[PDB]
DNA sequence: TTTTTTTTTTTTTTTTTTTTTTTTTTTT
């Protein structure tokens, strides 16, 4: 399998809780304040500064601002090529893995490309739609968790209300983190 | 035979064709013009069995031989007919010199007579429209293809010519193959583009791609290795681009679902925003 | 640790005293190619945009991200990013700005752990 | 603004800072350590207007934003910079987050700020490259010079020290002077080399030259006479050598055109042959 | 002034017409078969014999061969030092004044120095280039001389065609010699 | 008056019967340190060079100026001058030899007094 | 309608000294 890249506001990534998987092959993920488990991030913003390419070409990075937050986007080794593509002022869409370095969340670039201003508008519309969809589902799942917890009975009730079983585990994990 | 009309497929062996059907419709015989300039006759009927319907096309002497003998409600048995794809994508039975029809046969069968999210996609899905982000680039390469069937052509060193297994000695055309992944926020799917569609997305000519593949192969890489390398080194810029792909989903026995894209196009942002507004209205926002 | 403050989306007429970095979207009405300044009209007001290197064209629709400069001559924007918003559906943008204004505070306030 | 660099003072209101200057010097970007332990970048330039010079210090993101965009001879406009006192008591412009720079501004103050044959050379010529034969050796001598400005230093017998009129009490270095002629087949020009360039061509140390000059002076010759004699007696071997000289041409009020060579180098024979091939092609040979 | 040293084949010097200036201060010069007025010569060849230094050190001489001719190079009094510098077999570049002794042209050494084999190649390339340049200019100047001679009208025509006024005088002088 | 005949530039394969003093350029392939002889290969042939005192090294590129000796044992060159041509651009030398061959006779023939 | 076939995954980051240019003739 290959899980989805979740379209989010930079603020939601920044305020999230990064989870480092102990296994050498397990993917790292983030749990947002609204109990959203995110493996990959899909953001749309403006490149605010001319990229930073290390002289030794070991890493390349660029900054993206979407209005709700500012995040760094990093490409290592030959992946430095991604940072060379962009320039200060470009309006871009970024997909990648969420990483945490020095307790600051960032995006490990998988892809970056220039977008039309209407794509930024489409991004804002989709981000808000998905956010409302998720919050309403998580609110019902939280009530199920507070009443029954993670039991075989609660899993059946969650499926009946259109809630994935994984959502109850995310709530429990978030409660454990907080 | 137990064969049903639902089992017919275009290009199936005429020797296997053995179906029965009751006549639902008979259209008037018509004239048609042959490649040699002469005029022939052709007549069509619609028949059906317990499984589905088929157009039956009587050609030339088969019209004189059978057309007046058949009537609506009669059952016919069709043998040795060629199966073609109709203008609506459905099987049709062509009754040419080789074919036979049995009127009211003695046969046991006689008594029996779109926008989709990746999370919802299934194997064998047809005419699916998916809007998403290019997430990965697997391979970029070009191969010599037949200009008619677009299949891989073989170079014969003994004769110095290019041979297509279906069309013989042909002049080869360079066909571009683009394998990538697409993400829509609810799922991930592999995508393959061919020729003109792939060249349009890549923004590089197939002759230029062939030259770059040759340089990589000369360095000690196989065709497989050179195709993956060119995708990562030169066509990584395509990643992160939002596009709309349309195609059919085939299931590979290890690679999983592969979307064979017939076409790709740029996102119509107003159309997409209207879809989102519909979803917001359903959530009680507007 | 002065982390980069995200550009706050505003209309020219709604700029606040506490705002230090803003995002404005309008049409260019005048370009001074000697003092590197241009006049941006968004429908709600006109802002004088001081640019360092990129000067737009007259009549071009542009999005400007800049730092606000408050002096005795008035309030001018020192442009950091100037983007071509010529084919942008400002009607759709205005509609999403209103949707975010209404729904974002309600979504945050729904959290009853 | 009418503001000039001469009007800047440390601690002046950055809102009043509005100056223009042409870039005279650019130094390499450097790293510096912050109070929090992190490492930043800093780069310095020297600019000047019709009134004076100022160091311009680009900090952190301002280096990435402007440093590569600026070049010597370009004019910049500086706004909202902090003014600090340099280590020599002079104003410096600090380009931090608040400050702005306009490259090649539209401002009224701005207006107020190669291989050549000897036959084509003119007085005051700058950056001229001439390839020719050493034809004559006028004078070879060494003088005591200041290590900073390279000007002649005076020995004070009362204090026993060496005095530079610009830097005061200094430790003198021996500076070699080589005056010779160069011929390219189309003309003749006088050439002067200094210090390390002259020592490299002569293949003798300045201390050894000073000793030979002393021996000649002791015999009853003046400094002028000894310099001409050493050139003819010991450095005549350099005549007939083909070299490439680069420098500026100054016109002496009686000696004529003198090429003050900044550098000399050996002839690149393949480069020279290619120039000749270009000329032959123009004549209709190839 | 100080006129240029012309790069030539030894053959062109040997076949030339030496002109002795009657004035005690006027420089001697040579006029080649292609009407080239030469005050100084610049040649590149091999020293074919061990130098000849007179026992009394009054003169020193050495022989240079370039493939097109063989010429003697002479240094007198202290100038004998030039001949002491070289040895049999050295590939050298020589600059000096053309002299004629016993109706044989020779070079009065002004400078001699060892050269890299690629300098000999560069010399051959330059010598041929200059020769073609000169011949074509002298051919046009000869036509002007045969039609008009040395008149104010011919001098204007010569300047228009990129020919120096001195070239017409050289042609007239060469015709007088022959 | 036997004036010194200038060394005629030739390739080993182009040596003529009437040639008495020649200039050859090649690579040393064998050195006999007892008979003071060496084998020179220019690409067009191999010549046996008899030297009086200077013996080159094997593999060294050298230019030889010598008198031709014609005897019953063959044609050998009695070397007069042996120069180190190790850093010499023989490609450029070959190109100038062809330019001189073509243009020198034409330049001499242009004289119509 | 096509080529050729093994999907995904972690971690790595600071401007000079001092002043008169060039030229003939002499040879075992
Ligand atoms: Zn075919
Ligand atoms: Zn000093």
């Amino acid at each position: 399998k290959r899980m989805p890249a979740t379209r989010l506001y930079i603020k939601d990534i920044l305020e999230g809780y990064f989870v480092k998987s102990e296994g050498d092959f397990e993917p790292n993920y983030l749990i947002t304040k609204y109990a959203r488990k995110v493996y990959r991030a899909k953001i749309v913003g403006t490149v605010v500064r001319e990229p930073l390419i290390a002289e030794d070409e070991t890493y390349g990075k660029f900054q993206v601002d979407d209005g709700t937050g500012v995040i760094w986007v990093l490409g290592f080794r030959d992946d430095t090529k991604f940072a060379k593509l962009v320039r200060k002022g470009d309006l871009v869409q970024v997909i990648g893995k969420i990483a945490e370095w020095r307790d600051d969340k960032q995006i490990l670039v998988e892809g970056v490309s220039k977008v039309h201003p209407n794509m930024w508008i489409l991004h804002r519309y989709e981000t808000l739609k998905e956010k409302i969809e998720h919050i309403k589902k998580a609110k019902i799942a939280l009530e199920i968790y507070n009443q029954y917890g993670i039991t075989a009975k609660s899993k059946v009730i969650a499926k009946n209300k259109g809630i994935e079983e994984e959502l109850l585990e995310v709530i429990d994990e978030l409660y454990g983190i907080m | 035979s137990l064969m049903r009309i639902s089992e017919l497929y275009p290009g199936m062996d005429p020797r296997e064709v053995n179906v029965v059907g009751r006549v639902l419709k008979k259209y008037p015989p018509r004239e048609y013009t042959r490649k040699d300039g002469s005029v022939g006759r052709v007549a069509s009927l619609i028949i059906y069995d317990d499984s589905g319907r088929a157009r039956v096309v009587l050609w030339d002497a088969k019209v004189s031989e059978y057309y007046n003998k058949i009537e609506v409600g009669d059952v016919i048995k069709v043998l040795d007919a060629q199966v073609k794809e109709s203008l609506s994508g459905l099987p049709e039975l062509h009754i040419n010199f080789r074919a036979r029809i049995i009127l009211n046969p003695d046969d046991p069968r006689v008594e029996m007579i779109t926008r989709k999210k990746i999370k919802d996609i299934e194997a064998g899905d047809r005419f699916v429209e998916v809007r998403g982000t290019i997430a990965k680039v697997y391979r970029v390469l070009t191969y010599d293809a037949c200009p008619e069937c677009k299949k891989k052509v073989d170079y014969d060193e003994g004769l110095g010519v290019w041979i297509c297994p279906e069309h013989g000695e042909v002049q080869p055309i360079k066909m571009t193959i683009l394998d990538f992944g697409l993400d829509d926020g609810t799922g991930y799917i592999r995508v393959t583009l061919f020729g003109d569609d792939a060249e349009e997305l890549l923004g590089v000519s197939p002759e230029e791609i062939a030259e770059k593949i040759k340089e990589l192969e000369e360095s000690g890489l196989t065709t497989k290795e050179a195709a993956r390398k060119l995708a990562e080194d030169e066509f990584y810029n395509i990643i992160g681009r939002e596009i709309v792909v349309r195609g059919n989903v085939i299931e590979d026995r290890f690679l999983g679902l592969i979307l064979r894209a017939s076409s790709w196009e740029d996102v119509d942002y107003r159309r997409e925003i209207e879809r989102i507004k519909e979803e917001l209205e359903k959530l009680g926002v507007m | 640790v002065r982390r980069r403050k995200p550009a706050v989306e505003r209309k020219i007429s709604e700029i606040r005293e506490e705002d230090t970095r803003v995002s404005l979207i309008g049409r260019v009405i005048k370009v001074d190619k000697m003092d590197y300044m241009f006049w941006l009209d968004d429908g709600t007001g006109v802002a004088i945009i001081e640019s360092e290197s990129d000067l737009p064209k007259v009549g071009q629709v542009v999005r400007v991200i800049g730092r606000i400069i408050r002096n005795e001559e008035g309030i001018h924007i020192y442009a950091e990013v100037i983007q071509d918003f010529s084919d942008a559906d400002l009607e759709a943008l205005e509609e999403i700005r209103e949707l975010e204004r209404k729904l974002l505070p309600r979504l945050e306030g729904e959290i009853v752990w």
